[PDB]
């Protein structure tokens, strides 16, 4: 890391080894969540929100 | 005791402790400037509470944005806008010579001396100093026609070689001379109109002899109208050509219907009387200070007729001085006289904006500069350095009376008033020995920036001076000294003489200061 | 440990966070205190030599001064002895103008010898009836002073040597510059029956140049700029208007009324044919500049630009009525055509510019005029504001000069002389009062003294030298300025000179001072909030 | 005596200072990092970057003035090669 500073207090930056890392991570998450709902014989999911007035 | 006099809180010091303390305050005032002089000068950076940054190196703009409280120090600021309102260049010249005045007379108030007597040996010296100046001073009554036009670039070549242009100062001196001469005889400068269009290399700059400005908001229709003209009759206005209420005031009370139709064919019929006004005087081009309807629009579109509203007042200043028409409030009495020629009418695309230019009148008294940057501060400092240059040609029409800059003026000077300390005794010969050195800091604050040797210039200088060369200064390309008036480096009187003067009057002032009172909040 | 119980009476009665002091030491004492150390701040600042003074007031504004009364002013005092001092220094510079110096010196040394005789065994109603009859006495003998007279004053030349003196102790070095100028501008506002106003000098303040480029008009400018086309006019015929330059309308609420379709076309046309012949009917009369206090219209812009009509705009209510003055034309409340008598005239006006400043001046080739305007060029706003002062203090030494025209000899010869004549008069009085007197006239002395301290001399050797020969009979010899070896001078001889009235209201005010403070015995005091 | 704390401007405490060669070399190394992140987005085998606005969208991009744009920066520096890929567009 440059010692000098280039970033507003809050702002993050990742590169290649990370961004890779974490763009990979989500896709998967996403992926295995739904696969349990897929084909003939999938099972449901149940969504409640604790925003939405308990919905 | 239990009563105390004035209110607590008061502050209250005196003495010969917080008059040497005024002196060594002046001094840090002095640093912030001292690396910005010369033609290898530098900028600063200043960046105000908000988050925005400035970068610049008109002296008088870096006292500005600085936040000084101190007393004292508000002397050395308020003479820079002195030398700012005045003559416009030499800002810096007139703080390194303040703090220089003072830093030079420091030990003899250690030792005592009484300050009414050093107060009367600076303004023994500066009317010696300024009646030097004027003896001196090269100029050519004799009303030649080419050597104004030369002479006029020179001074505003020297007064463009510390700033970021310099590179070009030959280009910009030419437009600048050219602007002026075309000025009327008063020189107001709202005259000159300076705008900043991003995006484009600096050489891109250039000098429109008439009035340009920018497109303003345009309604439905503006589309299918022509965009150049080569005859055109401009009809400048300020009133507002669009369907709306009479009066504030107004009220309309009706009982049939019969009526009712004829008062909403009243209002429109009040509208194209006006609009046939304006189409029959010839005119092709409008422009109105007031917002210009849709319905006017679409109007002057099936015409053939260009329309613009909403242009600055100031913009339409320019363009009666420069087409030669008038303004009219009402659509009465369009003669001949009120309208407006111009050689050619167009509408350009100039760094992704849109601009209007009015250009080829023969009779104009107006000019427009387009500034091509990189960034805002990039154009901002172009202009503050354009500034500079137009008041220097300005002043010098009025008096065209030149000397060598460079350091050669300083060193005449100073040996003028060596020579004239050791004919007078007593302790007037210590003060005025005193003020002459104090007049050699500027060649020392050239060569110390430059990076030479200043002890041994200096050195030569003076001998060169003393030996009988009077306009004799340094040379920052050779490293030596040369003479600067051959060398084409000029500069009127009036910015030496105000410089004295202003430097004089500052140092004489806090010298002048006994005691120093602050009360509470 | 005990404590001291708040013995019964008025203490235990008393409200808290106030105060209540009592008998000689702790009223009379404590007050001669508090009044000796407010001279000693402004002790500093009198004479030519006298130093100046920088004063940051609450409001971080910034004040470089010497004159004495306008320190006073930004300096916030809080001990009541001390304020009776300042509403005596304020008043005298009401009624006089110049001397507010004089009277915190005497007023401060009065109080500080009253100390001693008190001390040794007087009382306070003694003390008042000897300084009292030294004020009678003095002003007896002040007449006889008198050494010079005011011949003419409508004469520049010998006028300027009038107000030096009143100038030098301001701003030593300029004071011949300075005398020029203010003796050009009073001589010519002068009037032929008498009465001469102060007001009508007028102090413009421009940025720019050394003082000595600051010269005087013979008219009025005022820092604004034109609103139509027309710049310049070579021989004007003014009107001048308290009404805006507009079309008027019902006080009363006033709406317009349409109802068929030839009145709502007809409206528009009928407004602006009759603001045409309205400007049309004053441009009738030969009127070339029109002047208003107040808002103007675009209509009337439009027809006074075609009818070459000249249109400024200026809303002071007082310098509309210095601009009457100045021209000799009277104010109109409507807008109508204006009547020969009331036109005015002026023989230049144009716009010019100024050190980076646009300014409209109305100038008159007369050499009276009515007001006339000197105009400042320094290098700083402190400097000018200082030299503001010392033309106020030149000019109200030429109003007391109209009042009265007798001179006295100034330097310190005048007050050598009182004390020289009082104690004389002191020591053929028998009683306990003939210490007072005394006294009295010793306070005379502290004014050399002061002097000569700032001078950097010894002060004893010059008033050693000043009652040696005052001995012998000399009225005009006072202290010497130029010499570094302690000397004495000759006053009338060199010109330096005072007015009578000066020096007759600040004996009176200053002693009045000092019994009024000696008069109190117990102070009471609320609380600050 | 001749050094005591002496105010000369507003808030003297809170505001710092670089001069001389440390101000130049302090330039330079703010203006490689903005010229390395984007050294990546040169040429057909280049490779883009995903922007994050304030309120969360997501914008994937490789054009170099809307990264220099959508990009939040506090050096000074920083911001003039911002407004020098601008005045190119
Ligand atoms: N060609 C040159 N050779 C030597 N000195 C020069 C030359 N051009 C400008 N200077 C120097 O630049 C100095 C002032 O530059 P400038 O920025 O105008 O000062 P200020 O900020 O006081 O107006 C002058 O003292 C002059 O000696
Ligand atoms: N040329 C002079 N030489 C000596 N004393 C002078 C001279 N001119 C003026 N003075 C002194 O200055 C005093 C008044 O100056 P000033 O400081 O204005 O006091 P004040 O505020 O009381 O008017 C006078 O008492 C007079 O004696
Ligand atoms: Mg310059
Ligand atoms: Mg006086």
């Amino acid at each position: 890391l440059a010692p000098v500073n280039i970033f507003k207090a809050g702002a993050d930056e990742e590169r290649a080894e990370t961004a890779r890392l974490t763009s990979f991570i989500g896709a998967i998450a996403i992926g295995d969540l739904v696969k349990s709902t897929l084909g003939p014989k999938g099972m449901d999911k149940i969504l409640l929100s604790s925003g939405r007035d308990a919905s | 005791t239990p009563v105390i006099l004035l209110k607590e809180g008061t502050d209250s010091s005196q003495g010969i402790p917080q008059l040497v303390s005024n002196i060594s305050a002046c001094q840090v005032i002095a640093e912030a400037v001292r690396t910005t002089l010369g033609p290898r000068g530098m900028d600063k950076l200043i960046v105000d509470g908000r988050g925005k940054a400035t970068i610049s190196n008109d002296g008088a703009t870096i006292l500005k944005l600085l936040d000084v409280v101190h007393p004292a120090a508000k002397t050395l600021v308020d003479i820079a806008k002195s030398q700012d309102a005045e003559v416009g260049d030499g800002t810096t010249s007139v703080t390194l010579l303040a703090a220089e005045f003072l830093k030079q007379v420091k030990p003899y108030v250690e030792e005592g001396l009484h300050p009414q007597i050093i107060i009367r040996a600076f303004r023994t010296a500066t009317q010696l100093a300024v009646n030097k100046i004027k003896e001196i001073a090269v100029t050519v009554k004799k009303a030649d026609k080419v050597e104004q036009r030369k002479l006029l670039e020179k001074c505003a070549m020297t007064a463009l070689s510390s700033k970021l242009i310099s590179q070009q100062k030959a280009f910009f001196a030419k437009m600048v001379v050219d602007a002026v001469m075309m000025l009327d005889d008063l020189l107001q400068l709202k005259m000159i109109g300076i705008k900043k269009v991003q995006g484009g290399a600096l050489e891109d700059s250039q000098l429109v002899a008439g009035v340009a400005f920018k497109k303003t908001f345009s309604y439905a229709g503006f589309e299918m109208q022509p965009k150049k003209y080569h005859n055109p009759k401009i009809a400048l206005l300020n009133v507002e050509l669009e369907l709306k209420a009479e009066k504030d005031n107004a009220e309309i009370r009706v009982h049939t219907v019969e009526d009712y139709q004829a008062i909403v064919d009243a209002e429109w019929n009040i509208l194209y009387d006006k609009l046939e006004k304006i189409h029959h005087s010839g005119a092709k081009v409008v422009l109105s200070k007031l917002p210009i309807g849709d319905v006017a629009t679409q109007y002057f579109a099936d015409r053939d007729m260009f329309c613009a509203g909403r242009v600055p007042e100031e913009d339409l200043k320019r363009t009666m001085m420069a087409c030669g028409g008038s303004i009219q409030t009402s659509v009465n009495a369009l003669s001949a006289d009120v309208l407006g020629r111009c050689q050619v009418f167009e509408e350009t695309q100039i760094g992704g904006e849109r601009y209007n230019f009015f250009t080829g009148c023969p009779k104009a008294k107006t000019c427009t500069f387009i500034l091509r940057g990189g960034a805002e501060q990039f154009m901002e400092e172009t202009e503050r350095s354009l500034h500079d240059a137009i008041m220097i040609v300005r002043r010098a029409i009025k008096n065209d009376s030149v000397v060598a800059g460079g350091g050669a003026i300083e060193m005449e000077l100073s040996k003028y008033l060596r020579d004239y300390s050791r004919t007078i005794p007593g302790k007037q010969q210590l003060l005025i020995g005193a003020y002459a050195k104090a007049l050699e800091i500027i060649p020392r604050q050239l060569c110390d920036n430059a990076g030479f040797d200043a002890t041994n210039i200096l050195n030569k200088l003076r001998a060169r001076h003393a030996q009988g060369g009077t306009w004799y200064g340094v040379d920052i390309n050779n490293e030596d000294i040369a003479d600067n008036f051959e060398a084409f480096v000029w500069e009127p009187a009036m910015v030496r003489i105000n410089a004295l003067t202003a430097a004089s009057e500052a140092a004489c002032l806090i010298v002048s200061v006994d005691e120093t009172i602050k009360n509470p909040r | 440990a005990l404590h001291v119980p708040k013995a019964p009476g008025f203490a235990q009665m008393l409200k808290e966070g106030a105060k209540h002091f009592s008998g000689l030491e702790e009223a009379v004492y404590r007050n001669i205190q508090a009044c000796k150390e407010l001279a000693q701040t402004t002790r500093t600042a009198y004479g030519p030599n006298g130093m100046n003074k920088m004063v940051i007031n609450h409001l971080e504004k910034l004040f470089v001064t010497n004159d004495a009364a306008t320190i006073l002013r930004e300096l916030e005092v809080q001990h009541p002895a001390a304020k009776m001092i300042v509403m005596a220094s304020h008043m005298q510079e009401q009624e006089v103008g110049d001397g507010t110096n004089f009277v915190l010196v005497f007023a401060g040394a009065l109080l500080e010898l009253a100390e001693e005789l008190l001390r040794i065994g007087l009382s306070v109603s003694e003390v008042i009836e000897g300084y009292e009859i030294a004020c009678r006495k003095a002003h007896e003998i002040l007449p006889n002073l008198v050494c010079c007279s005011a011949k003419n004053l409508r004469d520049i030349d010998e006028v300027s040597s009038l107000l030096r003196t009143s100038i030098m102790s301001k701003q030593y070095g300029n004071e011949v510059f300075l005398a020029k100028l203010i003796a050009q501008a009073c001589v010519s506002i002068f009037p032929d029956s008498g009465h001469f106003n102060v007001d009508n000098i007028r102090v413009c303040k421009i940025l720019g140049s050394g003082i000595s480029s600051s010269s005087v008009l013979h008219g009025m400018v005022f820092k604004k700029e034109t609103e139509g086309d027309v710049t310049s006019v070579k021989d004007a015929k003014i009107a001048v208007y308290s009404c805006p330059f507009d079309g008027m309308i019902t006080e009363t609420k006033g709406t317009v009324l349409i109802k068929t379709a030839e009145e709502l076309m007809n409206f528009s046309k009928g407004e602006e044919n009759l603001m045409d012949a309205q400007v049309k009917a004053i441009a009738d009369t030969g009127a070339n500049v029109v002047v208003t206090g107040g808002k103007v219209a675009d209509m009337a812009l439009h027809y006074a630009n075609k009818y070459n009509i000249m249109l400024v705009r200026l809303n002071s209510k007082w310098d509309l009525r210095r601009l009457c003055k100045t021209v000799g034309a009277t104010a109109l409340p409507r807008l109508t055509p204006p009547v020969l008598e009331e036109m005015g005239h002026c023989d230049s006006v144009y716009l010019s510019e100024v050190g980076d400043t646009q300014v409209v001046v109305f100038k008159h080739e007369k050499e009276d005029g009515a007001i006339s305007t000197i105009v400042l060029r320094g290098s700083t706003d402190n400097l000018m504001d200082d030299i503001e002062r010392a033309v106020d203090d030149g000019v109200n030494t030429f109003k007391v000069l109209t009042r009265d025209k007798r001179l006295v000899p100034g330097g310190g010869a005048t007050e050598i002389e009182l004390a020289k004549q009082i104690t004389s008069y002191g020591e053929t009085c028998p009683g306990l009062e003939q210490y007072a007197i005394k006294k009295f006239a010793e306070a005379f002395e502290a004014i050399p003294r002061a002097l000569a301290e700032n001078s950097g001399v010894k002060a004893n050797e010059v008033i050693s030298k000043l009652y040696a020969v005052h001995q012998e009979g000399n009225k005009n010899v006072g202290l010497d300025i130029e010499a570094e070896v302690p000397a004495v001078k000759d006053m009338l001889e060199a010109g330096i000179l005072d007015t009578y009235l000066g020096k007759y209201w600040a004996i009176k005010l200053a002693t009045n001072a000092a019994v009024t403070v000696l008069r109190v015995d117990q102070i009471i005091m609320a609380k600050p909030a | 005596e001749y050094g005591r704390p002496f105010l000369i401007i507003k808030d003297q405490d809170r505001k710092s200072r670089l001069m001389g060669l440390e101000a130049l070399k302090s330039h330079i190394m703010a203006a490689k990092a903005v010229a390395n992140t984007m050294r990546t987005s040169l040429g057909p085998n280049g490779l883009d970057k995903m922007m994050v606005d304030k309120d969360g969208d997501v914008t994937v991009t490789n054009d170099g003035a809307t990264i220099l744009s959508m990009m939040d920066v506090d050096h000074q520096i920083a911001k003039l090669m911002v407004e020098l890929s601008k005045s190119q567009d």
